[PDB]
């Protein structure tokens, strides 16, 4: 069972420069008769298969473009992205094929790096349709943010609401390379009606003071 | 010196069909009058010999086989009957010369919530020859499995509970049936009526 | 040019046996093994085992040892990963990889076979406008599907650009819900009708709900 | 001779709801009961056994009770796959009997029936026979009322309907009526109509043409 | 594991005789009890006879005298010679495995048995054209008629089993002539009625009728 564990775990490289990858190995993945390291690198676009990149910790395969580069022995090993363009936006893991049972590092998260942008918030009360089926339901949303990093707090009539909503993040945009979040508020209608302000606290790097959307039932 | 047939009819408790027991009656005279007179039979049925002329006759041996069934399964207690207590558990010849005496004993062998003492042979592999008594609890082989003595598939315990709660119906209320066999040969008579 | 093929989408209840295919075509299919690898949702990459088509070795991982069933058939080429009774933890997808050898980079990797096993069942969507309050952002909420995926699409495609469709998040009832917004000028709120077709197919439910303001 | 009767004919229930069934016998078996479970197109499978016993591999949401002339199976927490027909089978008394069986389907919004409608084919009017097929597509409930008007007058006594299974995936029902009438009466009169009437029409719904 | 599987089923005159077998696997079937079960079409199930681990036989009443259950321990099969049949015995004819004659624990597949003075016939397909009464909006509706056949049953397919998805296979209804008809439908987008070609492929066995059906609109 030999361990892989690599570092960072999210990196944010911009258009034209170089990213690097970490994996740290607990054991000697050197055959005696080959003198290679037996590590290989592995690219996973989101919502495809993963895909061959490195083999023997310094070959390229055939068609990998040359901006990918692999090093280190040992137990240690790093990927190198020189010029890093937008369609190597992926997650990478390192994976051990010395012996079985094969191992794969958690993964490293690769993205580009844009301009800081503020936050559109809009926050949307629950439809009268949905009122019917006694549950009441309140989006609220962050449109076209740098960097992903948000902090988001539900407040309903204040005293603040914990563990009775959602967050969905979208990928990064693939043209402005932004972030998208979608926080959602879910009650019964007898809560729901039991309360009169519903705001939404939003937190970000783009402004210093935090902006509050709210509406009244 | 008279034939007890009052501890055969009048016992406090019957066997079970498949493990029906049988008592040799001789040297003893009997009278027969008190049965075909009595009105708390519910069938009376004889072959070959004739109950109401048992009174002026002599036999060689008079056996009482006793026994519990269900009134649906009275009539599998007959010459030439089919079904699973006559093939399994109590089997008269084609030439049966005796009567068949059955009467209703709700109030005596069925108890609330299940007697669970009165059973039948549920399977069995061939049929039981006449006046055979099969008492094997061996467990029924129903596969080409072995069974080792231990129930699951295809390997089933052969014998079954009656249940006889008092409430069920007339059908399911237990019977308690007596069969006379006569047989008359050579002279050695020991059996005889006044 | 080895290329490997995977089977269909499953869905399960819990309890329930499942048998997923991988068939390869290629050239030196003799010299492949082929591997599993597990990927639940949010998670990396886990290998589950390797087997030979050949002779059948097969070798699994410790964590998957004994509640996994790895098969081949040499005659058609198609390699089984089979469960016995399927949990709610086996919920991930299932990718079948090929190695030249053993010790070696697995280069041939298939579509890859998506499994769903949950104690719920089968139920369509309830679409819900999201009410719009310069630049101004409406929507639509896709509330209490099940399973996934739902395809969201604005006025039949026409309207693309700004369209942020969020990813499903699975609710504690063990449902999805999932919400679309797009951004439009706030000069055509009053002209302009917006309409979000959404569709989820295994539940044969199409609906095409009209957003305005309230 | 004893009869089985099950209640309801007919029971509607959505998935993870629990599903109580009815069986009163014509006189006492005494627990000698069992419950079958028959799927469309399949043989029916042993549920319960002594009218509690519960047989191998059944799931323990099913559950027999009752005794005597009354007897009950309930089925708790409904999944997709445990909507068939149930049977209750006695074997107190020979015969042993059956019951006529309880329909267990699922219950869902009202969804109004599409209508359309088929003028007999080229091919067909040949042979001298022409058949006008009317087409009610994933509605439910199952309930729907279909009138062939034809020429603005009703006919009757020449159609036949015939309704699908309820779906595996939107667990709609799908209604065909067929008015089947000889080349010389079909050409003696000009429109035909198929009228349906259904919960989730405000309205009937007629669709209709002519045989030019 | 128990498998029962049937065989003998079909068409035959009244005052005809029709044998049925029923091979059985996973037990001995001289050691244990087995009853046929029929069950005619709609209605419900009818007990018919039954035949005791100790080759003992029972039929039921309206049966009686005209058929006879019998096994065959060498091939482990079971057999019921159906002789003088009526139009009444028209069923499915279950085999199952009883038991102590108490209830059926394993059933097999069932086989169709139809007592009738009719003649086979093949069926005629004819198409259900795509048409503006047959769109009521995006999708179109189009389908096939199956008329005047018999005995049942008949498959229908649609692209030789490629196309599944939104097909409607109505149950056989029985007319007045004797003779089933049935229809079966599909939903498709209207975009694809002058481009996709459908073909319902319409087979009947009984009759060894094949027939494969354009529709065009
Ligand atoms: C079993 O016992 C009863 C006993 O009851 C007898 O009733 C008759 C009716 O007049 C009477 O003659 C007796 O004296 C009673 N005897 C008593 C009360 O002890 C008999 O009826 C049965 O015949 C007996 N069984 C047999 C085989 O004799």
């Amino acid at each position: 069972d030999i361990q892989l564990t690599q570092s960072p775990d999210s990196l944010a490289v911009s258009l034209g420069e170089r990213a690097t990858i970490n994996c740290k190995s607990s054991q000697t993945l050197l055959y005696s008769s080959i003198n290679k390291n037996y590590l290989a690198w592995y690219q996973q676009k989101p919502g495809q298969p993963p895909k061959l990149l490195i083999y023997w910790t310094s070959t390229r395969e055939s068609g990998v473009p040359d901006r990918f580069s692999g090093s280190g022995s040992g137990t240690d090993f790093t990927l190198t992205i020189s010029s890093l363009q937008a369609e190597d936006v992926a997650v990478y893991y390192c994976q051990q094929y010395y012996s079985t049972p094969y191992t794969f590092g958690q993964g490293t998260k690769v993205e580009i790096k844009r301009t800081v942008a503020a936050p559109s918030v809009f926050i949307f009360p629950p439809s009268d349709e949905q009122l019917k089926s006694g549950t009441a339901s309140v989006v609220c949303l962050l449109n076209n943010f740098y960097p992903r990093e948000a902090k988001v707090q539900w407040k309903v009539d204040n005293a603040l609401q914990s563990g009775n909503s959602q967050e969905s993040v979208t990928e990064q945009d693939s043209k402005d390379s932004t972030y998208s979040l979608s926080s959602t508020l879910t009650l019964s209608k007898a809560d729901y009606e039991k309360h009169k302000v519903y705001a939404c606290e939003v937190t970000h790097q783009g402004l210093s003071s935090p902006v509050t959307k709210s509406f009244n039932r | 010196n008279l034939c007890p047939f009052g501890e055969v009819f009048n016992a406090t408790r019957f066997a079970s069909v498949y493990a029906w027991n049988r008592k040799r009656i001789s040297n003893c005279v009997a009278d027969y009058s008190v049965l075909y007179n009595s009105a708390s039979f519910s069938t009376f049925k004889c072959y070959g010999v004739s109950p109401t002329k048992l009174n002026d006759l002599c036999f060689t041996n008079v056996y009482a086989d006793s026994f519990v069934i269900r009134g649906d399964e009275v009539r599998q207690i007959a010459p030439g009957q089919t079904g699973k207590i006559a093939d399994y558990n109590y089997k008269l010849p084609d030439d049966f010369t005796g009567c068949v005496i059955a009467w209703n004993s709700n109030n005596l062998d069925s108890k609330v919530g299940g007697n669970y003492n009165y059973l039948y042979r549920l399977f069995r592999k061939s049929n039981l020859k006449p006046f055979e008594r099969d008492i094997s609890t061996e467990i029924y082989q129903a596969g080409s499995t072995p069974c080792n003595g231990v129930e699951g598939f295809n390997c089933y315990f052969p014998l079954q509970s009656y249940g006889f709660q008092p409430t069920n119906g007339v059908g399911y209320q237990p019977y308690r049936v007596v069969v006379l066999s006569f047989e008359l040969l050579h002279a050695p008579a020991t059996v005889c009526g006044p | 040019q080895m290329q490997l093929v995977q089977s269909g989408t499953e869905v399960k209840k819990p309890g329930e046996s499942l048998k997923i295919s991988c068939k390869g075509s290629g050239y030196g299919i003799i010299t492949y093994w082929i591997g599993w690898v597990r990927q639940m949702p949010g998670k990396g990459l886990e290998w589950m085992g390797i087997i030979y088509p050949g002779d059948s070795e097969t070798r699994y991982s410790p964590s998957f040892q004994g509640q996994v069933t790895i098969s081949a058939d040499k005659s058609i080429n198609t390699a089984y990963l089979q469960w016995s009774s399927l949990k709610a933890s086996d919920t991930a997808i299932y990718y079948c990889a090929g190695s030249s050898g053993i010790s070696t980079p697995m280069d041939v990797w298939g579509q890859g076979t998506t499994v769903t096993v949950s104690s719920a069942s089968t139920k369509g969507p309830s679409v819900f406008p999201l009410a719009p309050s310069g630049t101004a952002a409406l929507g639509c909420l896709v509330k209490d599907y099940f399973p996934e995926p739902v395809t969201v699409s604005w006025n039949s495609g026409a309207l693309t650009s700004g369209v942020h469709t969020f990813p499903a998040v699975l609710q504690s009832s063990g449902l999805y819900s999932l919400s679309s917004v797009v951004t439009v000028p706030s000069s055509s709120l009053g002209t302009q009708t917006y309409i979000c077709n959404v569709n989820h197919k295994p539940s044969n439910t199409k609906v095409d709900k009209k957003v305005e303001p309230k």
